């Protein structure tokens, strides 16, 4: 077949509760293996596969680059949170909630992924037939999910960007 | 009340291919990419770069590096085995779809590696180049790649269009079909 | 017009006290360093910091990667101290490491018995007038007609003794020099020994 | 125009 | 070696257009190599830098004005083409261990003089006081004095000798050398340092004092048409032994 190589790395910043706890996991990559990593909660790099052994020793003996690496919890990390605190983090986009021919939500254009949906018939939430698509991420910082019922009527949508939640109904 | 997030930075080198990659990911989603041939950064929503800045060259010098070890990668390894994970395919709209008002088909190439796939778009069978959208090989949770093909169209009942994919783990093309 | 704020410029200290240096910068730095350049001496690395504190000897360092400052603070001031300090950082978005304004430190001695003299020295025939063993307190001007030279004063240690001196060489080739009227041009000590 | 922080790669070897 | 960086030569002048090559050998194992040039204002110039033989980054100056390599196994060098009285600088090389990291640790560093004419290069002229007797009496310590004088540029290095072992408790050396006539330019420069020891062992007659100077001048490859002597890089000594009552 084709024969290739792949280098590849990833620098994770886990935000948990915002800048309050933060964990830096650098994941190092040759073709499908992932062979080293830096967790931060260890403040060392670990060998997954022997490939990384080598690297893992090399690097672990640099007092001053580990010091660095555990650093850039700040240096990095929180850094960038700060910055996308302004426009990312507080992104909202209102979702366009439609309703035809089962029984269709369509939830459309909206961010956050955060979304409640729910069926009321008469009044009470239809807990049972629900078929959903979960949720879609188009990858333009848009999502849409299709919730469907399987009754022989109104669905209502919840979201982060909604001060008063939006219902639809049918005839 | 918790705000619970994720900053990715992801990049790569690729061979025999001779190609490199740089990016940025907030939650899933990609914030920009550095055209490393160009050397200029590219911001996912044009929006984006009125908060932000990111030096170029940073992006350059890193791939630099990156090319360097995947010699020593290479050499390291014994046996360097050739193996696949196949794409998973969808095709679906991005909005829901109202006949002759203006729309966009998505082709959401999914879990797969190495960063290499041919993609077309076919309106009736036939190759379509005109508002065709790409995104750059995006991360995942996994070892594996995932990646956006975007196809502006106006809605008929008599066109079709299929989404086809080629990687070199798919035994046949793979083609995913969308009508009206 | 690229480099870190670094202050103060220039610094005295009494043997034996101490102060503090620091840097104030444009953006988050992804670590520290700092440097002490001799006399005559090349440049010492003093530490390198990516957070918190570190002390070394007489020496403690700061690093606030946040409040974008890092501080290098001095005890206990010693003659050895002297020199011109650099802090140096690279920023967290780019590539490229930045230095600093730098500070010139002078440690003055603690000179605890003055003995203010002029000596005459012989060649091992010319002769140089020597001015030692005064006080700190003491500053020692240039000569000024172009026949007479005169040099800033010294401070030497005799480690073995623990006696530290000032001191200031003057020499001429001008007949109408004498050790006598060699340091006229300074404001020496009013009980200044003048031998011979 | 605030600036993107970002992790440097590091040359592997010996 | 290591944890030391060796630059040489510690100070250097060429005539304008001349080639200036200056050397420097990294700490040992340490891959990282950087070349900055540091001017009166304390401002750090970046030239270039490399990881091994290969180089990372340079400006557009070092480019086109500077040749520099950093052979394996071999001292790292870098080369001014064409001398002008604008490369008058501290060249100093800096080695690291891990590309992406600061702490740097850097040479002594060289010192470039670039100068029109090197009819202009004078070696120092090194003569010694011995202690005056009043002092002796009044202190019961004596101070040998050294004077260099009439050396161009001022490049020297001043050392105390006792009985052949480089001494250091009780030496003062002045900061900077003094120009001999601060009007006009290209003057000569004058030197001095002390040497203080109890008065007692300088009048021992067994023990041996000697000053010695490194004059930093020109090089045997350099040409030399005047009827005084080549002014080359060159050791100037005085010396004295100690005397009784
Ligand atoms: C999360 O942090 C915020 C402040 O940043 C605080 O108000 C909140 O109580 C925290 N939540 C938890 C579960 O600790
Ligand atoms: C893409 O097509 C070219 C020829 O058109 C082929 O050589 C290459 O292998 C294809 N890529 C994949 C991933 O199959």
């Amino acid at each position: 077949s084709r024969p290739w190589f792949l280098e590849y790395c990833k620098s994770e910043c886990h935000f948990y509760n915002g800048t309050q706890r933060v964990r830096l996991l650098v994941r190092y990559f040759y073709n499908l293996e992932e062979n080293l990593r830096f967790d931060s909660d260890v403040g060392e790099f670990r060998a997954v596969t022997e490939l990384g052994r080598p690297d893992a020793e090399n690097w672990n003996s640099q007092p001053e680059f580990l010091e660095q690496k555990r650093a850039e919890v700040d240096t990095v990390c929180r850094h960038n949170y700060e910055i996308f605190d302004n426009f990312l983090v507080p992104r909202r986009v209102e979702p366009t909630v439609t309703v035809y021919p089962l029984l269709v939500c369509s939830v459309s254009d909206f961010y956050p992924g955060n979304i409640e949906v729910r069926w009321f018939r008469n009044g009470k939430e239809e807990k049972t037939g629900i078929v959903s698509t979960g949720l879609v991420r188009n990858g333009d910082w848009t999502f849409q999910t299709l919730v469907m019922l399987e009754t022989v009527y109104t669905c209502q949508v919840e979201h982060p960007s909604l001060t008063d939640p939006v219902t639809v109904e049918w005839k | 009340i918790k705000e619970e997030h994720t900053i990715i930075q992801a990049e790569f080198y690729l061979l025999p291919d001779k190609r490199g990659e740089f990016m940025f990911d907030f939650d899933g989603d990609e914030i920009f990419h550095v055209d490393i041939e160009k050397s200029e950064t590219i911001w996912r929503l044009e929006e984006f770069a009125k908060f932000a800045s990111f030096e170029a060259q940073g992006a350059l010098a890193n791939i630099a590096v990156d090319k360097a070890n995947l010699d020593v990668m290479k050499e390291r390894s014994n046996n360097t085995p050739d193996a696949n994970v196949a794409p998973e395919v969808t095709v679906l709209s991005r909005s829901p779809v109202n006949l002759g008002e203006p729309n966009i088909l998505i082709c959401f190439i999914d879990k797969f590696s190495p960063p290499v796939v041919n993609v077309t778009w076919l309106r009736n069978g036939r190759p379509v180049t005109e508002g065709v959208s790409e995104t750059v090989f995006l991360p995942r949770d996994d070892h594996l790649f995932r990646k956006f093909h975007y196809l502006t169209f106006l809605p008929s009942t008599d066109d079709f269009y299929d989404c086809e994919v080629d990687h070199w783990g798919l035994e046949e093309p793979l083609r995913k079909h969308w009508e009206f | 017009g690229d480099q870190v704020e670094q202050s103060p410029s220039a610094l005295s200290l009494h043997e034996g006290t101490g102060s503090a240096l620091r840097c104030n910068f444009t953006t988050t730095m992804r670590a520290v360093q700092w440097f002490r350049k001799n006399s005559r001496g090349s440049l010492i690395n003093l530490f390198y910091l990516a957070s918190g504190t570190k002390e070394n000897g007489r020496l403690k360092s700061a690093f606030d990667s946040k409040e974008r400052y890092s501080t290098l603070h001095i005890r206990d001031a010693q003659l050895e101290d002297s020199g011109t300090y650099f802090c140096a950082a690279e920023a967290s978005n780019t590539n490229k490491v930045v230095f600093g304004t730098g500070t010139r430190l002078q440690v003055l001695p603690n000179i605890q018995n003055p003995d203010p003299a002029v000596y005459q020295l012989r060649d091992s025939d010319k002769s140089v007038c020597l001015f030692t063993d005064f006080d700190s307190q003491t500053n020692v001007s240039q000569s000024k007609d172009s026949d007479v030279y005169i040099t800033d004063k010294c401070v030497l240690d005799m480690r073995s003794m623990d006696f530290k001196s000032n001191s200031a060489v003057a020499w001429s080739n001008k007949s109408d020099f004498a050790c006598a009227n060699a340091f006229n041009n300074s404001i020496i000590p009013e009980d200044t020994f003048f031998p011979s | 125009a605030d600036g993107l922080a970002y992790f440097r790669s590091s040359f592997k070897g010996g | 070696s290591g944890g030391k960086v060796i630059q040489t030569p510690r100070y250097l002048v060429k005539g304008q257009g001349q080639k200036a090559k200056m050397r420097c050998i990294p700490e040992k194992g340490h891959p990282v190599v950087f070349w900055y040039q540091q001017n009166k204002n304390n401002e750090f110039k970046f030239l270039i830098n490399f990881q091994n033989q290969e180089v990372l980054q340079q400006i557009d100056m070092t480019e086109k004005r500077f040749s520099a390599e950093c052979p394996s196994n071999s001292p790292c060098s870098l080369e001014i083409q064409s001398s002008e009285a604008g490369d008058s600088a501290l060249y100093l090389c800096a080695s690291s261990l891990n590309n992406a990291n600061s702490d740097y640790t850097f040479g002594s560093g060289t010192r470039l003089l670039v100068i029109e004419d090197l009819k202009n290069v004078f070696p120092p002229e090194v003569a010694v006081f011995e202690p005056s007797e009043a002092e002796i009496s009044h202190t019961q310590k004596a101070t040998l004095v050294c004077l260099a004088t009439g050396f161009y540029p001022d490049h020297v290095e001043l050392s105390w000798w006792v009985n052949g072992k480089e001494v250091h408790s009780g030496v003062c050396t002045d900061p900077q050398p003094l120009k001999e006539q601060p009007a006009l330019n290209d003057s000569r420069y004058a030197l001095s340092s002390r040497l203080r020891v109890s008065a007692t062992f300088w009048q021992n007659p067994r023990n041996h004092f000697r000053c010695q100077v490194q004059f930093y001048g020109l090089s045997e490859n350099d040409e030399w048409t005047q009827d005084r002597a080549k002014p080359v890089t060159q050791i100037v000594s005085a010396e004295a032994w100690g005397r009784a009552d």
